[PDB]
């Protein structure tokens, strides 16, 4: 029936790891089209956007993580990610309403875009594994700058597992 | 909380003041993109006056105070009160049950937790059907089911709608032995 | 009775979900619903339904992921029994048919009676994988359309300089472009732009 691992090629599993990494490492296909659609695109209201300190594994620990659990951070990290992201989308207005505001309905078509290429990287990830077999209320203005601190700090997540893949070129 | 107030529904067109309470002295505040000249009050809270403000998007037009430090900011939502429904007629299908439809006539520029909640009550019976919130775009006529009451034909329905900024309602008079 | 179907082959467009198409095979009298199994090492997608109109044909419901081996497979069945073709997986970045190279351009020089210069403007693919292109010319009266050879153009650019042609004549030119290694399908012409040498 469906094949436990949906490739046996080792090269080409990590060459799809890292293009996944690298294009998914774009902060103009996520996080801009937030700040376009929540009003934020202001100088000083976009300069406060800067992730906080916690939220996201450091690059530092990704590079003395192995190459297990290095594996299972990212895939927790990645069901974390899924689950806030849902959490956003709720939130989202709707493609009517970005009409009759006048915004850009490419910021819906990117974000319900990211979200199964999420899921396609975690599939990618379980594949690769196993292929080697060896706050009560919130403000509505506090709420979208939470939003884009967890966009940025995820864009620095991206960078992180990006250069790590890349670190590791070729291996049995 | 440092603004006030927050999160308030006002009408389209009317003049309203906030405030901001602090201790550190505040450099500007915005609306979006326009500015606006602070009026300086007792101690270093500061506070503005908008007058004819427009009609807010949906995220709203929220105003923010910004100092050396930090930002500090709240949301308005500027609406309109609601349309009278239109176009309201009933028919039956297979004499079980009744759908109503009718129009919803002009936006009220206002979705979330607060578009208008319709409801259909009868008058003979008393009974009522209240819509949930899937809400369906205008291109499809808005709908509503009934239930026929078994041995009566005459229907006297009355729509009735309510927003957070006011309530309107129509009323029709229909025999339910015609409308097959 | 009818018999399993073959021929199966997927084409995604840029930005777009991935069709497949198959064969009908003989002819039985028999109505036949055909479906298709599209599915990942892990998540199960949803099904195609072959329309009335058109019963080897369908769109999926789902968007696109590169970098994914995915696995397809169709199932034909009737009154009298089911039975599967083939089970093929495929990279969808491989069965990518990019847009043509829109915005061509020819602006000449007054140093030089013999070349041309062509400017052109390359889709949002260009981002994703690199591509190469093939570049086209010809005369005015001459219908032949002569090939420049394609070794100069196996890169990605937005900038090309013709040569050899020397008294006073026009020209038309037109450009494709496909993927790199040559896996994929190539694009449609673009449009055709005219330019009058130097004199
Ligand atoms: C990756 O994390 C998930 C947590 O969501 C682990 O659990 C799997 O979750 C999926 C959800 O679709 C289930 O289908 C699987 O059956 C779950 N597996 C187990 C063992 O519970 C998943 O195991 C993790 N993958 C790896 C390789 O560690
Ligand atoms: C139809 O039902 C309504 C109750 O929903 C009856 O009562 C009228 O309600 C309207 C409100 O839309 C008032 O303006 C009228 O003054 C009410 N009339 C009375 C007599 O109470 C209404 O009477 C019913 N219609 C008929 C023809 O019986
Ligand atoms: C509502 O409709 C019913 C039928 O559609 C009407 O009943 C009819 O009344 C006429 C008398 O004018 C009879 O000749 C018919 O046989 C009746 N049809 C039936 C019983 O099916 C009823 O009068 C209508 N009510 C009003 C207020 O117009
Ligand atoms: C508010 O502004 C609109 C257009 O900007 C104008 O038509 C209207 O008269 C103004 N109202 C008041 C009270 O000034
Ligand atoms: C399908 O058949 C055609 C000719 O009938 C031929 O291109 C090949 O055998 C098949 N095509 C593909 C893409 O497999
Ligand atoms: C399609 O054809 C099969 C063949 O018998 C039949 O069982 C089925 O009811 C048809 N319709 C659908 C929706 O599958
Ligand atoms: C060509 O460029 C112009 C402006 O440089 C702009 O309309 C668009 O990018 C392109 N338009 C077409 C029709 O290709």
């Amino acid at each position: 029936a469906a094949i436990g691992s949906c490739s046996k090629e080792y090269r080409v599993l990590l060459g799809q790891l890292q293009k996944q990494t690298d294009l998914m490492q774009d902060t103009s296909r996520l996080l801009d089209p937030y700040i376009r659609i929540q009003g934020l695109d202001v100088p000083k209201l976009r300069e406060h956007c800067r992730e906080r300190p916690g939220a996201f594994p450091s690059e530092e620990t990704l590079r003395g993580l192995g190459r297990r659990g290095f594996l299972q951070t990212l895939n927790a990290t990645l069901g974390c990610v899924l689950h806030r992201l849902a959490d956003l989308e709720q939130r989202l207005p709707k493609a009517q309403d970005l009409e009759r505001s006048g915004l850009n309905i490419e910021d819906l078509e990117k974000l319900q875009m990211a979200r199964p290429n999420i899921l396609g990287l975690r599939n990618n990830i379980y594949c690769m594994a196993q292929l080697l077999d060896n706050t009560p209320a919130s403000d509505a203005f506090q709420r979208k700058l939470e939003g884009c601190r967890f966009l940025h700090g995820y864009h620095r997540f991206m960078h992180s597992v990006g250069r790590v893949f890349s670190k590791w070129g070729e291996s049995p | 909380t440092k603004v006030f107030p927050q999160d308030k529904v006002i009408l389209v067109g009317s003049d309203i003041t906030f405030c901001c309470v602090s201790q550190e002295k505040v450099l500007s505040a915005l609306i979006g993109h326009t500015n606006c000249p602070l009026i300086h009050l007792d101690g270093e809270n500061v506070a503005i006056k908008i007058r004819n403000i427009s009609v807010s998007a949906s995220s709203g037009t929220n105003v923010v105070f910004t100092t050396e430090d930090n930002i500090f900011g709240t949301v308005i939502f500027a609406g309109y009160p609601p349309d009278t429904p239109q176009q309201l007629n009933c028919e039956t299908h297979d004499l079980k049950e009744i759908i109503c439809s009718w129009n919803p006539g002009r936006v009220t520029a206002l979705v979330g937790p607060r578009a208008t909640s319709y409801t259909l009550v009868e008058s003979f019976s008393g009974k009522y059907v209240r819509l949930k919130r899937a809400e369906a775009p205008t291109n499809e006529s808005y709908q509503l089911l009934f239930q026929m009451l078994p041995n009566q034909e005459i229907y006297n329905f009355t729509l009735n709608a309510h927003n957070p900024l006011g309530r309107s309602q129509s009323t029709i008079l229909v025999n339910i032995t015609e409308k097959v | 009775p009818p018999e399993k179907p073959k021929n199966l082959s997927c084409i995604v467009n840029e930005g777009k979900k991935m069709r497949c198409e198959w064969d009908g095979g003989r002819e039985t009298h028999l109505e036949t619903n055909f479906t298709l199994k599209s599915e990942w090492a892990t998540h199960k997608f949803a099904d195609c339904k072959a329309k009335r109109d058109t019963p080897t044909s369908c769109t999926v419901d789902y968007s696109t992921v590169y970098f994914v081996n995915i696995e397809v497979w169709v199932e034909a069945e009737n009154a009298l029994g089911k039975v599967t073709s083939d089970h093929i997986n495929f990279d969808p970045v491989y069965k990518v048919k990019p847009n043509p190279p829109h915005n061509l351009s020819v602006i000449n020089s007054e140093e030089l009676s013999s070349i041309l210069k062509l400017t052109w403007t390359n889709p949002s693919i260009k981002s994703v994988i690199i591509l190469k292109y093939n570049i086209q010319y010809r005369t005015k009266d001459a219908s032949t359309w002569s090939q420049i050879p394609p070794e100069d153009t196996a890169s990605t650019r937005s900038s090309f300089t013709v040569q050899d042609l020397k008294p006073f004549t026009e020209y038309v030119f037109r450009i494709r472009c496909m993927k790199e290694d040559g896996k994929g399908y190539w694009s449609d012409w673009s449009e055709e732009a005219s330019g009058i040498t130097y004199e």
